């Protein structure tokens, strides 16, 4: 699963609609909570858009979850995320995924 | 295209029945019935939209380079991502999708506008061609700062990525 | 936008006829993102080594001095710390550790400063933090930034040269100056005297604590007043309390502890006071501004001058990008490549 766990609040009530694109700053990191990527390592808001299957499924679940300016803690398990494939790179395989998400806007 | 005319010559993976049913797909795709196949027929349907990689794929299918698919570049396409495909021609089809005017070669300017062509505004542009100059840096072996296919196999050959690059047909 | 320079610097560019290394030519060139030869590379590490190999585990250093705390690979933000702090040309400096891992450009950081210590071995002191070690650079990005920039021989290098830095420093026969802090096997000043530095840090003792302590979270307004108890958050060593630190304190006849450590949102952090002296019992310094480009703190640097503590602040400073964990774009693009090209073909063979 994706368990969400706040750590901002945000108002309570805005929360995304499928084919809404979701303006957020994240930084993932491992179970250990060892850092592997972070869109403010880019100054750059990762902007993705529900429904249309644009992140892993943790994601879609999770960020579905928030509300505008809410900032929670995503812990997404390898099947919601990326199984035992992993990712080339960065993510090792069977890896349980704890991201700190900030939803910023919405357009 | 739906009737006659002279013999289609092909080599692919695909037996009898395989080549039947791609044609069959091919057909629905005709739209207009030319026999040959365009990127606006290719963008008629639902799920090629955001795909940033649809019109790579319609260039690398183009063989003959006239700008539309016919059958036998759409077998021969489809072909390369056929279980029975081997990982070499798997790969070489990846190669592709970076080495833009097919030369043999990725350049920089080829990496930075097929990354672009995915990543979009989630990287600022300073940082992709950072990381792209980066990479021929280091990736370069031969000296020419192009990579070549046997430079980016050196770094990708262990990945296994084209064992999903495999469709049913 | 720019290019790393393709020029390798030879040993005749870095080091003078008096066998000085020309800091600044170094300087220029690792901010374009230069390399040296291997050789030269190298031959700082190494003979940086030497230096440190020869000083002793508790160093003495005199004020003025200018103290800095965590530096993490962020060598852009080192340059700044050297605006804000003075020239070493002419500034007495004392770093805390950790000068690697986190930032993506820690050899440049080992690499100036060990230059910057063979040029200044008498004014130039560098204390060593829990990150200096192999079972930290292996874990963390350090290892496979020296195979992606130089190579493993590089690395070790590094390695036993770690091994040489001093483990705490004694500053103006006032301060102790470590970088994690207080530890239930070292009472006095000696026991730190005692240890053998010169080796990967145990998984327990004193040596580990030094680099690795923490003050309690609540290192004031405590009910207990339990000298040192289990750092659960390191998953080693201990957390002090402000009852031990006054006990080390008063016991060694030192007016406070300076360290590091601990990322800080105003880059330091002063702890309850002496009721003695109205001076903190504790401080932390922490040298990395915007760490892990995540955090969104300011740094600082500890300058102590005439009998007075004067903390100087710094912002971030910009950087190159990399991808995570040194990743090509090939490797980086690849998997997403695969995805779309077949889900186009998934797409265009089911319409039947
Ligand atoms: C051309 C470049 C590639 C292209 C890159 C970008 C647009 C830049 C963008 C900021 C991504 C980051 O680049 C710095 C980097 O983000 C991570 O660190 C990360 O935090 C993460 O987990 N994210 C990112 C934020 C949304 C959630 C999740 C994701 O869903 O990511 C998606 C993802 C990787 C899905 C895989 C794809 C393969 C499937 O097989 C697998 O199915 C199991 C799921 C991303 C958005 C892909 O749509 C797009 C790309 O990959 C990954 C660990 C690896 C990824 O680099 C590759
Ligand atoms: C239009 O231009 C022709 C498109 C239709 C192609 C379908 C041909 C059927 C091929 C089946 C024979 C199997 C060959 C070994
Ligand atoms: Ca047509
Ligand atoms: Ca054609
Ligand atoms: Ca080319
Ligand atoms: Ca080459
Ligand atoms: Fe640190
Ligand atoms: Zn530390």
């Amino acid at each position: 699963g994706v368990q969400v766990e706040t750590i901002s609040p945000g108002d309570g009530r805005t929360f995304p609609k499928a084919g809404q694109t979701c303006v957020v700053h994240y930084t993932g990191m491992l179970e250990d909570g060892k850092k592997f990527d972070s869109s403010r390592d880019r100054n750059k808001p990762f902007k993705f858009m529900l429904g249309k299957q644009e992140v892993i499924r943790g994601w879609e679940e999770g960020v579905a979850q928030m509300s505008v300016g809410q900032r929670a803690k995503l812990t997404i398990s390898p099947d919601y995320a990326y199984g035992a494939t992993g990712h080339p790179g960065i993510i090792p395989p069977h890896a349980t995924l704890v991201f700190d998400v900030e939803l910023l806007k919405l357009e | 295209g739906n009737e006659a005319s002279y013999p289609l010559e092909m080599c692919s993976h695909f037996d009898a029945d395989e080549i039947k049913r791609l044609g069959k797909r091919f057909k629905k795709l005709d739209l207009d019935n030319s026999g040959s196949l365009s990127v606006e027929e290719f963008m008629s349907l639902p799920e090629l939209q955001q795909n940033p990689l649809v019109q790579r794929v319609i260039d690398i299918f183009d063989t003959d380079g006239n700008g539309e698919v016919d059958f036998k570049e759409f077998i021969e396409g489809v072909s390369q991502f056929s279980v029975k495909g081997d990982k070499e021609q798997k790969l070489r089809f990846a190669f592709r999708i970076y080495d833009m005017d097919k030369d043999g070669y990725i350049s920089n300017g080829e990496l930075f506008q097929v990354l672009k062509m995915m990543v979009g505004n989630n990287l600022k542009d300073t940082q992709l061609q950072q990381i792209v100059d980066k990479t021929i840096i280091n990736a370069d072996k031969d000296g020419d700062g192009r990579i070549s296919f046997e430079e980016f196999c050196a770094v990708v050959g262990g990945l296994d990525i084209h064992k999903k690059m495999v469709v049913d047909v | 936008v720019p290019f790393p320079p393709s020029h390798r610097l030879t040993a005749k560019e870095v080091f003078d006829n008096d066998g000085k290394p020309r800091v600044d030519i170094l300087k220029a060139h690792l901010m374009k993102e230069g390399r040296l030869e291997e050789t030269v590379a190298l031959r700082i590490i190494t003979e940086g080594a030497s230096i440190l190999r020869q000083e002793k585990n508790l160093l003495d250093i005199d004020a003025p001095v200018t103290v800095c705390g965590d530096i993490h690979g962020q060598f852009f933000d080192l340059m700044k710390l050297f605006e804000v702090g003075g020239s070493p040309a002419n500034t007495r400096y004392l770093f805390l550790g950790d000068y690697v891992d986190r930032g993506y450009f820690s050899i440049e950081c080992v690499l100036y400063l060990w230059a910057l210590k063979i040029l200044y071995p008498k004014t130039l002191f560098l204390l060593r933090g829990n990150h200096e070690c192999r079972h930290l650079t292996e874990y963390f990005t350090f290892k496979q930034e020296c195979k992606i920039k130089y190579s493993e021989r590089v690395y070790d290098a590094c390695m036993d040269a770690f091994d040489c830095l001093p483990l705490a420093a004694l500053m103006n026969q006032q301060f102790l100056c470590v970088h994690g802090g207080l530890s239930p096997e070292i009472n006095t000043l000696d026991d730190i005297r005692k240890l053998d530095r010169f080796k990967e840090p145990p998984a327990y003792g004193p040596m580990c604590d030094i680099l690795w302590s923490d003050p309690l979270e609540d290192f004031g307004n405590e009910k207990t007043q339990e000298h040192f108890t289990h750092n659960t958050v390191r998953g080693c060593s201990y957390f002090y309390s402000y009852p031990a630190v006054c006990e080390f304190l008063q016991h060694n006849n030192l007016l406070s502890i300076l360290r590091a450590h601990e990322a800080q949102d105003a880059g330091y952090r002063m702890y309850r006071k002496s009721q003695t002296t109205g001076f903190p019992s504790l401080i932390t310094i922490f040298s990395a501004p915007n760490y892990l480009d995540v955090y969104n703190n300011k740094a600082a640097v500890l300058k102590y001058e005439n009998n007075v503590m004067n903390i100087r602040q710094f912002n971030c400073s910009p950087h190159p990008y990399w991808l995570p964990n040194f990743m090509d774009v090939f490797t980086w693009s690849l998997p997403f490549v695969g995805e779309k090209v077949t889900e186009m073909l998934v797409n265009v063979l089911n319409i039947c």
